[PDB]
């Protein structure tokens, strides 16, 4: 149960930030190139 | 006790010496021409500022024409900016690695410290003294005018009653 | 502001993403007492304590400086008594 | 039965006299 | 180190607002009777004016003490409604020290 | 309300003066 709350919370992190860059990106174009920097520190 | 007992020097003053009080300040005038105390009528003359125009107290200190400010809105701006993209990426770090998510905590605080900074600078008294100032200044003008407005519709109408009276004679 | 390029953070190992189990050839075990088999039947009867791994052993286990010549000696006196 | 009642004579203005001392720690 | 005169006498003249400290003061008989204590605070009284006034901390006492100056020719009596008067005419007094400084 | 902020009241604080070096000048009163 644990486990399965860990890969979860993970997926729906994963898909959080995923969707935040996104929207950043589409209404910032200024600040895209460290968005994905932030993907390359994070991932 | 609860009330702090009242100060010394206050039960030393009594009438008499109040009304030679002048004939004690002309002698001390003409004798001088920290105080030390040295007479019980020293007190009533006025103490002196401190020469370093400053007073302490409770461990902290004290001391015309209304009696780049771009470059700081644009900090604001690319630091708001940032900050947001500090959020986004401290957010990513609680996403993947949160075990360090801290290290950038404090960091995006700082940034929200120094906004707090930049508010510092801006201090806003001036700006009340501007809008207390144009809303009396819009009521008086309301005023005025619905006072000659009124006193004109007063003159009109007695105009007209002169001209109905004059018809009628 | 914060954003450095030389400040990189690598992927926590092992990535709890995958197969943790698998990762080291950690199944054997898991599989010898898991909950189900392969096709979900039970496999063994669940119980809680250590009294059916005795139960082999004879016996009926219902509820669950020093000198040994002269001990023995005494009992061996004590028993002819 | 009760041939009048009492008139409410309350004295919130009254000041009180309560002692306080002991504040000092 | 010791503080001076200055530091005491306003800090007198801040406590001064307080009503509880009032109605201790005004409680014993002898701060009252004795001419010291009237003396003194109408030496006070010249605090209301510039530079002094901009050293104060919480100018409802400048109220406070000239109230307490017509004390002495109001009476002891009207101790007890000291409170009740107080809190009553707190509005209008705040309004009319606002008018006297906000203006 | 019912959490007591210090250096921020709308009437003097009694603690302020207790703490308040006044305090310990009239204990002092003497070595003045």
């Amino acid at each position: 149960r644990s486990n399965q709350y860990q890969r979860g919370k993970m997926h729906g992190l994963k898909q959080l930030r995923d969707s935040l860059a996104d929207k950043i990106v589409d209404e910032f174009p200024e600040l895209k190139e460290p968005v994905e920097d932030i993907i390359k520190r994070t991932s | 006790s609860l009330y702090p007992p009242p100060p010394p020097y206050v039960k030393f003053f009594t009438q008499s010496n109040l009304e030679k009080l002048p004939k004690y300040k002309e002698k001390k005038a003409a004798s001088a021409k920290e105080e030390e105390i040295t007479c019980a009528l020293d007190y009533l003359i006025p103490p002196p500022m401190p020469k370093n125009q400053q007073y302490r107290a409770f461990g902290s200190i004290w001391q015309e024409n209304e009696s780049n400010y771009q470059y700081k809105i644009q900090e604001l701006r690319k630091l708001l900016k940032s900050l947001l993209l500090n959020y986004l990426e401290l957010i990513g770090v609680l996403s993947i690695n949160p075990d360090m998510y801290e290290r950038k905590v404090e960091n995006i605080r700082t940034i929200l410290v120094n906004i707090h900074h930049l508010l510092n600078e801006y201090r806003q008294s001036r700006e009340s003294l501007i809008m207390l100032l144009e809303e009396q200044l819009e009521y008086k003008r309301g005023e005025i005018r619905e006072i000659e407005q009124v006193c004109k519709q007063v003159h009109d109408k007695l105009t007209s009653i002169q001209d109905t009276l004059r018809t009628g004679s | 502001y914060y954003v450095d390029p030389e400040t990189t953070y690598t992927y926590q190992q092992p990535n709890p993403l995958q197969d943790l189990i698998s990762v080291y050839g950690l199944d054997d075990i898991s599989r010898q007492v898991a909950r189900t088999n392969l096709d979900g039947t039970k496999a063994v009867k669940l119980r809680k304590s250590y009294k059916n791994q005795i139960a082999d052993l004879s016996g009926k286990f219902s509820t669950i400086n020093f000198d040994w010549d002269l001990c023995s000696s005494v009992l061996s006196q004590f028993e002819r008594s | 039965p009760s041939y009048s009642p009492t008139s409410p004579s309350y004295s919130p203005t009254s000041p009180s006299y309560s002692p306080t001392s002991p504040s000092y720690s | 180190p010791l503080p001076t005169r200055f530091e005491v006498e306003l800090e007198f003249i801040q406590s001064l607002a307080n009503i509880q400290y009032v109605t201790y003061l005004l409680t014993q008989q002898q701060i009252w009777k004795s001419p010291n204590f009237k003396n003194y605070l109408k030496y006070l009284e010249y605090w209301c004016n510039p530079p002094y006034s901009q050293c104060i901390v919480y100018p409802n006492c400048l109220f406070i003490l000239k109230l307490l100056n017509g004390f002495m020719e109001s009476a002891l009596e009207g101790l007890d409604e000291l409170p009740k008067i107080i809190q009553l005419q707190g509005p209008q007094w705040m309004n009319e020290m606002v008018e006297r400084w906000a203006n | 309300k019912g959490a007591v902020g210090p250096n921020n009241f709308i009437w003097p604080a009694e603690d302020a003066l207790r703490r308040g070096m006044l305090a310990m000048a009239s204990l002092h009163s003497k070595e003045l």
